[PDB]
RNA sequence: AAGGUAAGUAU
């Protein structure tokens, strides 16, 4: 609380699951689409 | 006497494997009397391809290896080798192992 | 199936391996109403006319046609095998089996593909051409 | 011993057709969406 | 258009991103505005 | 050529160079000599 | 159990 300073609320954070469909849909298309690619891309696209 | 057959059958069963080993004119894999499938010489990799038996055939010659090891141990018995009392935990040991 | 030419005995798949100098043959053993050999010939059909210039479409129906069952293995329930100037070509596509093409191939651009890999080596006197897809996995995620 | 029994009466039928298809005179060896068009 | 509605106040703080609060920031500041209101945090009399 | 029948006392093997191959020994029938 | 066959000329 901005006006007493002082311990009033809690928020607790979790990662939706459309967030996380979505990202393992993206990591599904890297891997299926790797074919004839290069190992660096694969693991580029991963990390990025 | 049911020793008999056990050995006439084990015997009938390593000639049909023998037959099936050597269904393409194939002399490099060799069945010992134990239905252990092992080659007789360090054989090439075309060779090894050229050698090659599906699941099924080695689960038919391990079921004839465990046919094997219940006759053998009957005839050790009727030998004279081990005792009655041994040869009962023998076919209780190959039934639970 | 239906639209591509038919051999109907072991000499005419003879004559048709034989007579090709400059294009590889490219023959389906199976048959027509398999729905693997369906597959796998109209994908055949799809690319019959763009490999015109350097590849020549045959189906033989395995049935009426088995005196090639016994050396080619002619087994499975579909088989596509390449031919050039008289002569078996083997590719390395990663199933273990080199020798033939047993599986039906769902895109049309990896069949044309491996029709002109096939070519490439061939002209250049091989035996064996390494396919530019590996199929030891369908790749399915 | 009965266990291993009541294995093989099913292995049997397996092992068998197996058999009579290999040592015999002739010998016998996606589709879903890619079949009604 | 961007920059002119940006220089005049078309578009009111509510309309996100306003390209100061990343969408995290956007989720804190929107819990701190939660956290901050007047007895927010009181059900004595029913409020909800 | 096409539409025509096969000679007869032919061997459709024979008379091509043509050579077989084994991927394994489970698959065809069984030698005969 | 495999997905691990260099291919090519010569007898």
């Amino acid at each position: 609380n901005e006006v007493t300073k002082e311990r009033t609320a809690q928020c607790f954070l979790r990662v939706d699951d459309e967030s996380m469909q979505r990202f393992h849909n993206r990591v599904r298309q890297i891997l299926m689409a790797s074919g004839s690619t290069t190992f660096t891309k694969i693991v580029n696209k991963w990390n990025t | 006497d049911w020793v008999e057959v056990g050995l006439q059958v084990c015997r009938q069963g390593y000639n049909m494997l023998n037959l099936l080993i050597h269904r393409k004119n194939l002399n490099y894999l060799h069945l010992d009397y134990n239905f252990n499938l092992k080659p007789v010489k360090t054989l090439t990799t075309k060779e090894r391809k050229k050698s090659r038996f599906g699941n099924a055939f080695h689960l038919c010659r391990e079921v004839l290896r465990l046919t094997k090891l219940v006759v053998d141990s009957h005839v050790q018995y009727r030998l004279g080798n081990v005792d009655a009392f041994q040869l009962a935990d023998g076919l209780q040991y190959i039934f639970a192992h | 199936s239906y639209m591509l030419p038919h051999l109907h005995n072991g000499w005419q798949v003879d004559q048709a391996i034989l007579s090709e100098e400059d294009r590889v043959v490219v023959i389906r053993f199976g048959h027509d109403w398999d729905p693997t050999c369906m597959k796998m010939d109209e994908v055949l059909y799809s690319i019959a006319e763009k490999v015109k210039n350097f590849a020549v479409i045959y189906l033989v129906d395995i049935t009426e046609v088995p005196d090639f069952n016994k050396m080619y293995e002619l087994y499975d329930p579909c088989t596509v095998m390449f031919f050039f100037r008289n002569k078996h070509i083997m590719i390395d596509l990663g199933t273990g089996n080199n020798n033939k093409i047993n599986w039906a191939m769902e895109d049309k651009q990896e069949m044309v593909d491996i029709i002109e890999t096939v070519y490439r080596g061939a002209r250049k006197g091989r035996g064996l051409v390494v396919s530019p897809k590996d199929y030891s996995t369908k790749y399915r995620y | 011993w009965r266990v291993w029994l009541f294995f093989m009466r099913g292995i049997t039928p397996l092992l068998e057709r197996w058999l009579g298809n290999l040592l015999a005179r002739q010998f016998e060896g996606q589709r879903v969406e890619s079949h009604f068009d | 258009l961007w920059y002119e509605a940006d220089k005049r106040r078309l578009f009111p703080p509510w309309i996100k991103p306003a390209d100061t609060e990343p969408p995290p920031l956007l989720v804190y500041k929107w819990c701190q505005g939660i956290n901050n209101l007047q007895d927010v945090w009181e059900t004595s009399e029913g409020e909800c | 050529f096409l539409g025509m029948p096969a000679p007869l006392g032919y061997v459709p093997g024979l008379g091509r160079g043509a050579t077989g191959f084994t991927t394994r020994s489970d698959i065809g029938p069984a030698r005969d000599a």
